């Protein structure tokens, strides 16, 4: 337990002369216990890795003696706070403290010992019967929207002894027993889990449902999967923090879980006051979005080995969240500043450049992070289900996909919803490329869009090759000059002009079109198609046979159509009923075949 | 708090570039202060890097030179390096240690710090929201900076980069005379200034022209001339910040922070790290640099509970005006917008030459707004930068056909091009424009055009702005 | 309009260089009548020296404080030629705590050739072996010291305290 | 010879100040003498000896 | 055939950058000196 403290050839330092014990674990240094981890062991002696700054450490310091890894508490209460890269309450020792600084020493518990909650028994199991690793046993209502449950740790089990009727408990108290064969283990409201391992689950089952987006624009265009991985590119300005909120208000997941590097107060004091403003009226009633959220971030300062544990914290935290039967959205964010962390921690071990000064083991951390996701049947009896998605927002430098990092991400995922910065200078929003974006889990979703909708891939596909068509002509047409064009294409020119500007826009300003639902999304792209169909051959048909049919014509007879299409999104669902919207939707598209046959 | 006695030394094991080495040491610590004394008699602080065993690494800032093996005496604080802070600092000028340099008296210090000092609790910051005038019209009307906005210059070797930064030292300043002229009496204003890797002409051409303003009452100077020793250079941005946050968080004032050359600190931290021997990095630069980068510039902001605010405004150098250059990359990951200067501009002798093209600013959304300002801010920023691109456009296109070829609009835009790089930009060293008088001013060049090409402007402010 | 220009700058910088230097003064000021209360303090030690019965108490303290920092099998002791049999007896009543504390046998020596200057008002120095390792805890040393560890309370204490300072921490 | 005379008259002012400001420091130490010192000295006359608190057997 | 013949170094870079900078100059030039010539075309062809 010597502390044998060397210098630092960076701002970690390393220690020596103690006895035996196996590499990466946490001890503590000094009088001021700074987080320390094993990392090489030579003889009788074994360096260590502080976080910390390294300045008055001295030889002959104390060096604690512990038992266990680094690892992350899980139990009630999580949800709500705000937590660093090492799993601190900043908030509690903020109130504390009432310091300005990052105090040091921090001995707190990540969470309260003083706080009681209202436990509810399972009332069916006795005591005796026999219970293994992931049965619940107990339920806290820790808020009125989620209720946190608690499951027996994995890598145990036994013939209970004791369970503890419905009262007013805190923590460190016991509410479970049981009794192994050969000796018998208590149980409190709290597990403790290491982070470098996965939790176990029975089985992983195909993502088969679309995560749900806000906007018609990239939901019927280029859905994601739920439960799947997804990259979208993001830099200062162009707008990041939409997508963010979208899927924490208009979504079926149940909670978010926001993870960074280097992060700003400014967007923590957002999501503060968008939880009571930003709300959600599950039932009519407005409730804060604290309750769907647990903030983990960090910031610059933070020494490099937290800032690269952050990322482990929130997918633990996310999959032991995922183990009690929900889903969930974890957004990776500040993807290109975590490879830089990668090679901020590489800097101090001397390791052989790969690319740029990667590290050998990219790949590796890599692939064991993207791949912990996806929707698992989970491991226990009354046979839940949920998932994980992960969200990486690119951060690409400058615009350049030159880094490998880029490239290796970009080829994990199956979804891209490409951004540019020109279109958004443009005035139009969402801003989409709409040609380097893509979802290859299209042939997933082919299944859900059948078994209800049974005509919108149709759409989609129409959707896509009128999308490259317009471009086409829109390159037929800048070598002619746009005056000198027959009637056939002019078609495909105003319906693509339609969509453009009607169905690829949605106003997140507009009061009520803040979130378009999606048969009402099926039901618009079905009216302007067949618009567009019964118009292309309209004028085909008449090219030859009768009466050129032109776009003069059609544009005067269909001035009132061409109107009420224009106006279709002021519909206000959230006013007007559904059968409205659609019978009225039904009717528009009536009136659209009476006056092409009246036209003939 | 501490009463035991400095224990000191005579054996030395061995010497090597800008280190010593002595052992026999009984218990030391990381990061001690050492006082030496040479045969000569003369004196030389150091620092600790290396401890192992009895075994000790100091490093002498002064340079090791004619250093004895036997006969000298190596002595240990039994601390860490502390900063006298205190208020009365104003006025004065120091040099890179810490120790006057205008023939004044030692400091008489109201407190003790941490050189490193302590990192900001992320939970007690506010988002800027209030702009800081500079006095510059070229920044001000076009680009707003909030309290903290952390925004680096970008400029390389022959560029006026200085004479901007004297500039905007000299004419800092608020913008809370918008309430009263009686009210805006109480101001809380002040300027720290840490010249480092700075030549001599430019540390005293700094110093002549602060004495010359007159406002020296709240100023604060750090110089470190080219010819002092380079171990001293990494020390003086901690003493500059922690002077800074005393300043700041203990009184209850508004600091804007200038560091100049950071280029020159790279370099020093390089030369450590090399005589540290560790592992190089791309380019030679040390593999912790953008932590080490991070850990200066970040302390800014403000923070609730406080009526105080920090602003950092860094300078550096591009080498051989490379963009991608590793230095401003990295400070691109940490700050926030981008301040350039053309050199054509410079080659047309307009001064002084900001490039308002490709500037930037994150925070000029919010930073401006109505109540805080007049609410003709932004847009008119938004108009004048489309007005002078499309006059450049329009410039080139003249060039390659000919004037027989212009429209009237094409004339005006030209006219506007001209009356803009001949009014706007050129603002001559000693114009303290205001910010009420810049938008007047972009309001006259916008006269020039008719209302209706003026198409980035609302109508429901051209019917009140336009006719005057 | 050249010679107005002139003249208003010439007006400027005078008044900024007589600002300069009033301030400076003021300071300078300060500076001497914090170092003749510093020289006092001195003094007044040095007076405080004469008497033997507590001066006994404090060379004791010191040789204890020094025995107890050097740490090594052989030490020596050096001290003013007017104060020698008080040191013997302090290093003799010294010794047995020394073994009772630190659980070691050392050995102490006096030195007889080699002396404080005449100028010090009192105190101890002490090496090592090999006169290789010292620890100078000699009065002056321990004033000087603690004066300067104390500094910014005696600003406290003889310029009261700035009221623009809120805060502390 | 106005600005002469405003020089004049702004130096005789400031130095005018500078006596006032020192006079004040001089009775703010004549005021509060005895107390520091006493309390210095006795900093100094305490000793608490002890070990170095790493050192072990 | 594919690639500029110079040796990989650094003034190659600049000298690199400063080859396609003056390309794409030109490239602009001549763009704006053909729209001029398309507009010159097309109202000597109006009527």
């Amino acid at each position: 337990t010597f502390g044998y403290v060397h210098g630092v050839s960076g701002p970690v330092v390393t220690a020596c002369d103690m006895a035996g014990a196996a590499m990466y674990e946490l001890v503590r240094v000094g009088h001021s216990e700074l987080v320390g981890e094993i990392i090489r062991l030579e003889g009788d002696m074994a360096t260590i890795q502080v976080y910390e700054e390294t300045s008055g450490v001295s030889v002959g310091d104390p060096v604690l003696r512990t038992g266990k890894p680094l690892s992350v508490e899980l139990g009630p209460g999580i949800m709500g706070a705000i937590f660093d890269g090492i799993q601190r309450p900043l908030s509690d020792i903020s109130s504390q403290t009432q310091s300005i600084y990052i105090p040091r020493g921090v001995n707190v518990s990540a969470l309260s010992r003083d706080i009681k909650w209202e436990f509810i028994p399972s009332k069916n199991l006795r005591v005796g019967s026999h219970i293994t690793g992931g049965d619940i046993y107990g339920i806290v209502n820790e808020n009125s929207l989620i209720k946190h449950k608690i499951m027996l740790p994995p890598r145990n089990r036994g013939s209970v002894t004791y369970i503890a009727p419905p009262g007013n408990y805190d923590a460190s108290d016991v509410v479970l027993e049981l009794e192994f064969e050969g000796v018998k283990e208590k149980f409190s409201m709290v597990q403790v889990w290491p982070v470098r391992q996965v939790r176990p689950v029975t089985e992983k089952l195909p993502a088969n449902h679309p995560l749900l987006t806000g906007q018609r624009v990239l939901d019927a265009l280029f859905p994601c999967v739920q439960g799947g991985t997804t990259a979208i590119p993001g830099a200062f300005g162009c707008g990041k923090t939409v997508i963010s909120q979208s899927l924490s208000k208009y979504s079926n997941s149940d909670v978010i879980i926001y993870v960074g590097c280097g992060e700003r107060g400014n967007e923590m004091s957002e999501v503060l006051r968008d939880f009571p403003e930003l709300t959600m009226e599950v039932d009519g009633k407005v409730e804060s979005i604290m309750k769907r959220t647990a903030l983990v971030a960090n910031t610059s300062n933070m020494p490099v080995a937290a800032r690269e544990a952050s990322i482990y914290t929130g997918i633990t935290l996310s999959e032991y969240f995922r183990d009690m039967g929900y889903h969930v959205s974890m957004m990776a964010d500040s993807t290109s500043r975590w490879a830089e962390a990668l090679r901020e921690i590489s800097g101090r071990l001397a390791e052989m450049p790969a690319d740029s000064g990667y590290p050998a083991y990219l790949g590796a951390r890599l692939a064991s992070f993207y791949e912990r996701a996806g929707r698992v049947k989970c491991l226990g009896n009354p046979e839940r289900e949920g998932s994980v998605s992960i969200v990486g927002a690119v951060s690409p430098p400058g615009g350049d996909f030159s880094d490998p990092v880029t490239s290796a991400t970009l080829g994990i995922v199956q979804v891209f919803w490409g951004l540019d910065k020109k279109l958004a200078q443009r005035k139009h929003f969402p801003s989409v490329n709409w040609l380097i974006s893509y979802s290859k889990y299209m042939r997933a979703l082919d299944e859900y869009y059948d078994k209800h909708f049974t005509e919108f891939v149709p759409l989609r596909t129409k959707a896509k090759e009128i999308l490259q068509e317009e471009e086409d002509l829109a390159e037929i047409v800048q070598l002619v000059g746009k005056a000198s064009l027959a009637e056939t294409d002019k078609i495909t020119l105003e319906v693509a002009k339609l969509i453009k500007d009607d169905f690829l826009q949605q106003n997140g300003y507009t009061p009520y079109d803040r979130f378009c639902p999606f048969y009402k999304t099926v039901g618009m792209l079905s009216n302007m198609i067949s618009f567009y169909d019964m118009a292309r051959r309209a004028v085909e048909t008449t090219a030859q046979s009768d009466n050129k049919i032109t776009w003069s014509i059609i544009r005067e007879h269909m001035g009132e159509i061409l109107y009420k299409l224009s106006s279709m999104k002021f519909k206000d669902p959230v006013k007007d009923g559904e059968a409205k919207i659609k019978a009225d939707y039904a009717q528009l598209l009536e009136d659209m075949q009476n006056a092409f046959r009246s036209l003939e | 708090y501490l009463s035991q006695p400095r224990l000191t030394y005579k054996t030395v094991s061995g010497v090597n570039g800008p280190l010593v080495i002595l052992d026999h040491v009984k218990f030391p610590r990381y990061a001690e202060i050492v006082h030496l004394t040479l045969p000569d008699g003369t004196k030389r602080s150091g620092q600790v890097l290396e401890v192992s065993g009895s075994k000790a690494v100091v490093q002498v800032f002064e340079g090791t030179s004619g250093i004895d093996a036997k006969k000298t005496s190596c002595e240990f604080t039994g601390d860490i390096l502390r900063t006298p802070v205190s208020e009365d600092m104003l006025g004065r000028v120091f040099n890179g240690s810490g120790k006057p340099i205008d023939r004044g008296p030692v400091v008489l210090a109201e407190d003790f710090l941490d050189i490193m000092g302590q990192p900001i609790n992320p939970q007690c910051r506010i988002y800027p929201e209030e702009m800081i005038q500079t006095g510059i019209s070229a920044i001000d009307g076009m680009n707003s900076i909030a309290r903290g906005q952390k925004i680096p210059i970008f400029s390389a070797a022959g560029l006026p980069h200085n004479e901007i930064a004297a500039q905007i030292c000299r004419q800092a300043g608020l913008v809370k005379k918008s309430k009263d002229v009686v009210d805006y009496s109480e101001e809380n204003f002040a300027i720290v200034f840490a010249a480092m890797g700075v030549n001599m002409e430019t540390a005293r051409f700094f110093k002549s022209d602060f004495e010359e303003n007159g406002s020296m009452d709240n100023v604060c100077l750090f110089l470190n001339l080219a010819n002092d020793p380079t171990i001293e250079r990494i020390i003086t941005p901690r003493l500059a910040l922690t002077t800074a946050e005393f300043l700041a968080y203990q009184c209850e004032k508004h600091v804007l922070v200038i560091l100049t050359d950071m280029s020159s600190y790279a370099e020093a931290l390089r030369e450590v790290s090399a005589a540290r021997e560790e592992v190089p990095g791309r380019r030679g630069f040390p593999g912790y640099m953008y932590t080490d980068l991070a850990t200066i510039y970040e302390r800014a902001g403000r923070v609730e509970g406080r009526n105080g605010s920090i602003t950092q405004i860094p300078i550096l150098t591009m080498p051989n005006d490379d963009i991608t250059h590793p230095i401003p990359d990295l400070t691109g990951y940490i700050t926030e917008g981008q301040i350039y200067v053309d050199r054509q501009l410079h080659n047309r002798q307009i001064y002084p030459p900001i490039n308002v093209l490709p500037s930037l600013s994150r925070l000029m959304k919010s930073a401006i707004g109505e109540g805080m300002t007049r609410k003709d801010h932004a847009d008119v920023s938004n108009q004048l930068y489309a007005c002078y691109a499309i006059g450049k456009d329009v410039q080139a296109m003249k060039a390659v056909v000919g004037e027989e070829a212009l429209t009237s609009d094409d004339l005006l835009y030209l006219e506007f091009l001209q009356k803009f790089e001949k009014n706007f930009i050129t603002q001559g060293p000693y114009e303290n424009r205001t910010v009420y008088e810049t938008l007047d001013i972009g309001w006259q060049l916008l006269r020039i055009f008719p209302k209706e090409m003026l198409k980035r402007i609302p109508q429901s402010t051209l019917s009140e702005f336009y006719p005057r | 309009e050249k010679k107005e220009k002139q003249i208003e700058q010439q007006k400027k910088i005078q008044m900024s260089n007589l600002m300069n230097q009033a301030r400076l003064k003021v300071l300078r000021a300060r500076d001497d009548l914090i170092t003749d209360l510093l020289n006092e303090a001195k003094q007044r030690l040095s007076k405080v020296v004469k008497d033997t019965t507590r001066y006994q108490v404090l060379l004791d303290g010191l040789v204890l404080q020094g025995l107890y920092q050097l740490l090594e099998p052989r030490m020596i002791v050096r001290c003013r030629k007017q104060d020698f049999p008080l040191v013997k007896a302090a290093v003799q009543k010294a010794i047995p705590m020394y073994k009772i504390a630190t659980k070691k046998d050392v050995d102490v020596q006096i030195d007889q050739e080699a002396y404080l200057p005449e100028e010090i008002a009192g105190g101890v120095e002490i090496y090592n072996g090999d006169r290789k390792i010292k620890v100078s805890n000699t009065l002056e040393s321990r004033l000087d010291l603690i004066a300067q560890q104390m500094m910014p309370e005696v600003r406290g204490a003889l310029f009261g305290a700035n009221a623009n300072r809120k805060f502390l921490d | 010879q106005a600005a002469m005379g405003s020089q004049g008259n702004l130096s005789a002012e400031v130095e005018q100040a500078t006596r006032r400001q020192v006079q004040g420091m001089q009775s703010s130490q004549q005021r509060n003498r005895e107390r520091v010192l006493a309390q210095l000295l006795g900093m100094v006359c305490e000793v608490r000896p002890q070990v170095h608190p790493n050192y072990r057997v | 055939k594919d690639r500029i013949e110079i040796f990989p170094s650094r003034m190659a870079q600049t000298i690199m950058k400063a080859r396609l900078k003056g390309a794409q100059t030109g490239r602009n030039l001549l763009k704006k000196k053909s729209d001029a010539l398309t507009l010159r075309f097309r109202q000597i062809l109006k009527k």
